């Protein structure tokens, strides 16, 4: 137990949480909906400390990005510009506010697409900005210093 | 009340040496031009009501010095001059008589920026 | 500056002050025309956080003008307060 860092709940598309909020709450369409994620397809892969959560959402943002048919402007231009971000996010390459601007755009996708895969791409990027905000600050500090 | 300012300040303005018996003298007059209009009158109304009561501390207060802030109106000397302007309208409008309704309606959507 | 002392004696004292203090023209004292570049500062509203249009529409929260009596016991009020006369000036009310 102490090894897992986070689990996707119960899909890619349902945000990910970790061991603080993965306790106690079982697999149901309604704790899971007040741990603000979905069972959705019981889906769920437990993932470690070891892993990093930016690399491991990385590749399925890159897979999302790989598979938005790009009818709705929000899917098919969000998404991209998500993966470019995000990509930097694995390195550290931001400021303090692009978490807050990676909220600000993925509300703005969040719903307003034709189909529900632009919010099913809001949802793991939301969930991992929520929960390990101070990852992302210290990954993206390590990647000052190192390239200073 | 005190000594006699030498001067207004304002040019063409001059100092009237017995100021707080003038102001009396032309409040009482205005409320008398005042009968003349109607009580349904608004216009009356409104002077009846600053009249009576700025002829009040006039007739109570004797010090112009002190008239200054009472009024809150500047010199004395042009508060005189501002009643003499209020009993030139009270004249005016005796003819203008602005209680009928309006003249006209303004035709059709004169009015109505932008067009 | 180029002129010589009595020549200075002479200036001042038909002025009735001294002029070697300041001087119509300029000299050294100015700054050189090659002054380091700048770095301008940016907006009050260039963060890339929550920056909303929506928030600041200047242009588009202006309000057609508000209707208050159209055509189609009371009290007596004045357009603004009265004037307040203002005091002399303390550091020279009589030039
Ligand atoms: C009337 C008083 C006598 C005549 C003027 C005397 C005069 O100017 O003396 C120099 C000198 C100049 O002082 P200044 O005007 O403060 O000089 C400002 C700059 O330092 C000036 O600095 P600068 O580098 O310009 O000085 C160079 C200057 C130097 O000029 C001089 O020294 C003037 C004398 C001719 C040379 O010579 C020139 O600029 C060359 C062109 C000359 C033009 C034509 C001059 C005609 C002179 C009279 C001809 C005959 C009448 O005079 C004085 O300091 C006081 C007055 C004269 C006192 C001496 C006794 C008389
Ligand atoms: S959200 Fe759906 S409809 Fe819109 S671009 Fe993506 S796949 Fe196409």
């Amino acid at each position: 137990w102490d090894n897992l860092l986070a689990v996707i709940p119960g899909g890619s598309s349902t945000p990910l949480i970790p061991k603080s909020v993965c306790e106690t709450v079982l697999m149901d369409f309604d704790a899971l909906v007040q741990a603000q994620t979905g069972l959705g397809t019981a889906a769920v892969i437990v993932m470690d400390r070891s892993t990093d959560i930016v690399k491991a959402i990385a590749r399925l943002i890159e897979f999302y990005k790989h598979e938005s048919c790009g009818q709705c402007t929000p899917c098919r231009e969000g998404v991209d510009w998500m993966n470019k971000v995000m990509a930097r996010f694995v390195k550290g390459d931001a400021r303090p506010a692009e978490i807050d601007s990676l909220w600000e755009i993925s509300k703005q996708i969040e719903g307003h697409t034709i189909c529900a895969l632009g919010d099913g791409a809001a949802w793991p990027v939301q969930g991992l900005i929520r929960h390990f905000r101070p990852e992302l600050e210290e990954r993206m500090q390590q990647f000052a210093l190192q390239h200073q | 009340a005190g000594l006699l300012k030498k001067t207004t300040g304002l040019v063409g303005l001059a100092v009237c040496e017995t100021p707080h018996e003038r102001l009396k003298i032309l409040y009482t007059k205005i409320l008398d031009v005042l009968g003349q209009i109607p009580k349904n009158a608004a216009y009356r109304k409104y002077t009846e009501q600053i009249t009576n009561e700025k002829l009040g501390m006039v007739k109570a207060e004797p010090d112009v010095k002190k008239l200054e802030e009472q009024l809150q109106g500047g010199q004395i000397e042009e508060v005189i001059l501002q009643a003499e302007n209020e009993l030139s309208l009270a004249r005016k409008m005796l003819r203008w008589k602005p209680w009928e309704p309006l003249v006209e309606e303004p035709p059709a959507n004169q009015w109505k920026w932008p067009i | 500056a180029s002129a010589t002392r009595v020549i200075q004696l002479l200036r001042n004292w038909a002025s009735g002050r001294d002029l070697q203090a300041k001087l119509q023209l300029r000299y050294q004292e100015i700054s050189k025309r090659t002054q380091p570049p700048p770095k301008l500062p940016v907006g009050p509203s260039h963060k890339l956080s929550n920056n909303y249009y929506c928030t600041r529409d200047g242009r588009r929260e202006a309000m057609p003008p508000s209707i208050v009596m159209s055509s189609q016991e009371k009290k007596a009020v004045t357009p603004a307060p009265p004037i307040k006369r203002w005091e002399l000036s303390k550091d020279q009310p009589y030039l």
